[PDB]
């Protein structure tokens, strides 16, 4: 309503942070690209259960190449593009307090 | 021992072929049951992947999961690095989208490639161009990733030989942007 | 490694200072610090922290508390006295497992 | 401000497990910290259960960790302890505390509540 | 332009067969050197949903036993890194057809 | 501004790579970003602010 959707009119959907990798991965492949999503959000998951949660979701839109944006992860391992090419962040990781 | 041999979208080799290259005079040595799942898939999709990888580890017992194919995606290396350091298997990668190369790799993985790293193909470019005595040159790259590893190892290799390479510029441009800067 | 308080039951009056003796067993002294925490209770009532580290002002009450002594023996300072000071109060270390109770000594008015 | 709250069933027919919640509202549920449970017994003396952060570390008596049970609910993200048999004679007050780590600066504490263990 | 040399690997010699030959050999090599060290081979979980779990002897040990692996004389073994050690490559160029024609090779 | 290839119907029945994927990445690192409430949304070309 603030920016104006008059040509594009957005349908949000989301799912839970599963904690089988496999099983997350999976629903991941069967639902949200299969709607014509545009574009994943992902934080970092609160529960400490695995912390590598990000990474599944960033391979299954690298073999679409659909950018995949992250909100809370600061993970640096992510940070290379030759791997998780699709990924974009908007809290920067702990390599760049280096600098 | 057992061995996953899986190819998608492959039409190169026969599956009696396939396992017809399962020599006896091969299996001497290991009296254990070696074997060899040779599954051709029609198809290459991921979550399929996953369920048949999934199915033949609950059936057969996988120990060496060879995975080749005919695409030009690299990604499937990275779920094949994924998979191996999650369900505890080890993955090899042949040929297709397995045969291009992998960059880097999470240490608890179990993962091979027949890829050769960056730095091979260095040394090896510089000792033929050395070979053709061909001691001038001058290096170019752009910003896609693997370039400061590929830089660095570069000058390492002109500070240690006794050839005396001469590094008259290099240059890390970007075509996408000014064009100027670039051709100048 | 028995930690107590004394005493249960002081003789306390207005105007000077209290004096609890927190002894623990322990060596406290952790890198130069004393993890102490003292802090009031009444049976049944939400405990809430008094002074932290026995000599870092806590953000609501004056300097009327205080904490000295290291090591083996702490102190509580209660320079001066109010009367409403009546209650349960604990000494609590904070160096590291064990998670020791203090003796807790009832403050009583004469 | 910030608050928390503490319940539970407290007593119901005997031989099950208690289930005491503890949730804070008004804040963040897991960003940093210690989540510290505390027993207190009517002759005024205290003791030491266990400690959950969000960093994910915890720390729990050796003798005590039999029938203790720290359980998730990610709705509010409240905490739930899990320990067996519930009766009236052993009335002893039950705190869950969020504070500085180190167990260093106890920033909150509990209100009390009436878990037994006879 | 023509006359461009670049590397890449042998699609004529290290066929598609011979990379499965190749690697059939490389888990052979690593499964006996596994099996006569440590007398068996360990058995993973049946169910890619289970816990993390690893065994009491963990797969890195069968990792190093993936790593020291010769299979016919060919020291294909892995550094840290996991690449070979001997890698088969070829060095190509740019023909007059505009083609791409063997002209480099690298062994041993 | 672009004819797109709409992103594909499902994990099933596509071992291509999108297209789009490529001109939206591009244009999404090129996308300009003001109203941010948590200070300037500006990021590199390495995939972070
Ligand atoms: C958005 O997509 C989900 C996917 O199942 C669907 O349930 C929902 O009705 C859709 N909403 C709109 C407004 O299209
Ligand atoms: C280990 O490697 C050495 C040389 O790298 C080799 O001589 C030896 O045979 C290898 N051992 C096994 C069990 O493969
Ligand atoms: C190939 O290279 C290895 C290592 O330098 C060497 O031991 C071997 O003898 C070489 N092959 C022949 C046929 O000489
Ligand atoms: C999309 O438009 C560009 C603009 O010229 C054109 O080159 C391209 O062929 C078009 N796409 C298709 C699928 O024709
Ligand atoms: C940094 O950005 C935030 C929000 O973007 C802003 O509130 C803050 O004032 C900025 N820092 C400085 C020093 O201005």
């Amino acid at each position: 309503k603030r920016h104006g959707s008059w040509k594009i009119q957005l349908n949000a959907t989301s799912v839970t942070h599963k904690p089988n990798a496999i099983q997350m991965a999976l629903s991941v492949c069967e639902d949200l690209i299969s709607s014509q999503v545009y574009a994943i959000l992902v934080s970092h998951p609160p529960t400490p259960n695995d912390h590598f949660t990000p990474t599944p979701v960033s391979y299954t839109a690298g073999f679409y190449r659909i950018p995949v944006l992250g909100l809370t992860t600061r993970m640096s391992i992510y940070s290379d593009k030759s791997i998780h090419l699709s990924f974009l962040r908007t809290v920067p990781p702990y390599s760049h307090q280096s600098s | 021992l057992n061995i996953a041999v899986l190819l998608g979208h492959s039409h190169d080799v026969t599956e009696r072929e396939l396992r017809n290259l399962w020599g006896p005079e091969q299996a001497t040595g290991l009296p254990l049951d070696v074997n060899v799942v040779a599954l051709l898939m029609n198809r290459t999709d991921p979550k399929s992947l996953i369920t048949h990888v999934c199915d033949l580890m609950s059936g057969a017992r996988i120990h060496g999961l060879v995975f080749g194919d005919d695409t030009d995606q690299e990604a499937v290396a990275q779920m094949l690095d994924f998979i191996s350091s999650q369900t505890f298997i080890p993955i090899l990668g042949i040929h297709g989208g397995a045969s291009m190369i992998m960059a880097d790799k999470d240490p608890t993985s179990t993962f091979f490639q027949f890829g050769a790293s960056i730095q091979q193909q260095a040394t090896v470019m510089l000792k033929i161009m050395q070979d053709y005595d061909w001691h001038v040159f001058s290096l170019v790259t752009t910003i896609f990733p693997g370039y400061r590893d590929f830089i660095s190892f570069i000058k390492t290799t002109v500070d240690n030989s006794f050839v005396g390479w001469d590094m008259q510029n290099v240059i890390t441009l970007d075509t996408s942007f000014e064009d100027a800067k670039t051709q100048v | 490694i028995v930690l107590t308080q004394s005493p249960a039951s002081l003789a306390v009056s207005l105007g000077q200072r209290a004096t609890i003796s927190c002894k623990a067993s322990q060596s406290v002294d952790y890198d130069g610090n004393s993890y102490m925490n003292w802090y009031q209770q009444k049976p049944g009532q939400p405990p809430k922290l008094l002074i932290y580290a026995a000599s870092n002002l806590e953000s609501g009450i004056p300097a009327r508390f205080s904490g000295s002594g290291s090591g083996t023996d702490f102190t509580l300072n209660i320079h001066p006295v109010e009367e409403e000071d009546a209650a349960t109060y604990y000494c609590q270390q904070g160096n590291e497992d064990p998670p020791t109770f203090g003796g807790g000594t009832k403050l009583e008015i004469k | 401000d910030v608050q928390l709250q503490e319940s539970g069933p407290g007593l119901v027919k005997p031989s099950q497990s208690l289930s005491l919640t503890c949730t804070v509202t008004g804040y963040s549920i897991t960003s940093d910290y210690a989540w510290n449970w505390i027993r207190q017994f009517p002759g005024n003396k205290l003791e030491w259960m266990g400690y959950i952060s969000y960093s994910g570390s915890t720390g729990y008596n050796p003798s005590l960790k039999s029938r203790i049970s720290i359980t998730r609910d990610t709705s509010k993200n409240q905490f739930f302890l899990q320990l067996n048999s519930v009766t009236t004679e052993d009335t002893a007050t039950y705190y869950c505390a969020r504070l500085y780590y180190g167990f260093y600066g106890m920033d909150y504490w509990g209100q009390g509540t009436s878990v037994t263990v006879s | 332009p023509s006359g461009l040399i670049s590397v890449s690997y042998d699609d004529w010699d290290y066929s598609l067969e011979a990379r499965v030959r190749d690697g059939l050999g490389i888990l052979t090599t690593a499964a006996s050197s596994m099996l006569e060290k440590f007398s068996y081979i360990p058995e993973a979980k049946a169910s890619c949903y289970g816990q993390a779990e690893k065994p009491e002897t963990p797969l890195h040990t069968l990792h190093q036993f993936m790593v020291n692996v010769t299979w016919d004389g060919k020291d294909l073994s892995f550094t840290e890194e996991g690449y070979q050690v001997h890698p088969r490559l070829v060095v190509i160029v740019l023909n007059k057809d505009r083609e791409w024609e063997k002209v480099g090779k690298w062994e041993n | 501004k672009e004819n797109i290839t709409d992103p594909p119907r499902g994990c099933v029945g596509n071992t291509n790579i999108w297209k789009t994927g490529p001109l939206f990445k591009r244009v999404l690192m090129s996308s300009k970003y003001a109203d941010g409430v948590t200070g300037r949304v500006e990021f590199n070309e390495d995939g972070d602010r």
